[PDB]
């Protein structure tokens, strides 16, 4: 999450931004179990020409202290295996 | 960049019908009048209208001359925190039209 380098996070964010899926980034922010300011500041971070909501959400979950295998478990729960590959 | 400008323009003007109902017309043009994008002549032209809705119409259509106006339209709504649920709606609209532009790039 917050520990890793620039290209992995950048590519994962710029791939998660282009989400034609109905289970998009707002779905990925809404996980199972574990207020408004997170969603509002990500949705205002998208207004810049070079931003993603995905970057804001990955920074948020890195501030959560999530780990890469933990997030991969959440992504398997997200049940789009195209993201995991 | 002007690509953001054009997608911002059509991303506003595609959705004129919904926004011209749930917006009080008078309660904003002191904030955006401080941004030096709107004048007293606009205030008199808006007050020339008699209907509720057409005020919102000509006011909403009187912002398509500068790209940065929509932010100010957010900002007063950000300022007076009475209603705020329109934000992620128009935001998701911008993400959608941005996605079509992005797929049209390659």
């Amino acid at each position: 999450l917050n520990r890793l380098r620039e290209p992995l996070l950048r590519r994962l964010s710029e791939l998660l931004d282009q989400a034609p899926e109905g289970r998009g980034w707002r779905r990925l922010a809404e996980l199972a179990g574990s207020s408004c300011l997170d969603l509002e500041q990500c949705s205002l971070k998208v207004l810049e020409p070079e931003g993603s909501p995905s970057l804001c959400l990955l920074k948020l979950m890195g501030e959560k202290g999530c780990t890469v295998t933990e997030l991969s478990d959440f992504l398997q729960a997200m049940e789009h295996t195209e993201v995991l590959q | 960049e002007e690509d953001l400008t054009e997608v911002k323009k059509d991303a506003l003007e595609n959705l004129r019908v919904y926004l011209c109902e749930k917006i009080i017309a008078e309660r904003h043009f002191d904030h955006l009048r401080a941004k030096k994008i709107l004048s007293r002549e606009d205030t008199e032209e808006i007050s020339c209208r008699t209907s509720s809705r057409k005020r919102a119409g000509k006011l909403l259509d009187y912002l398509q001359e500068n790209p940065k106006g929509l932010d100010t339209l957010v900002e007063s709504i950000r300022r007076e925190k009475t209603q705020n649920f329109l934000i992620q709606k128009i935001t998701d609209e911008v993400l959608k039209l941005r996605n079509i532009k992005l797929e049209h790039l390659k």
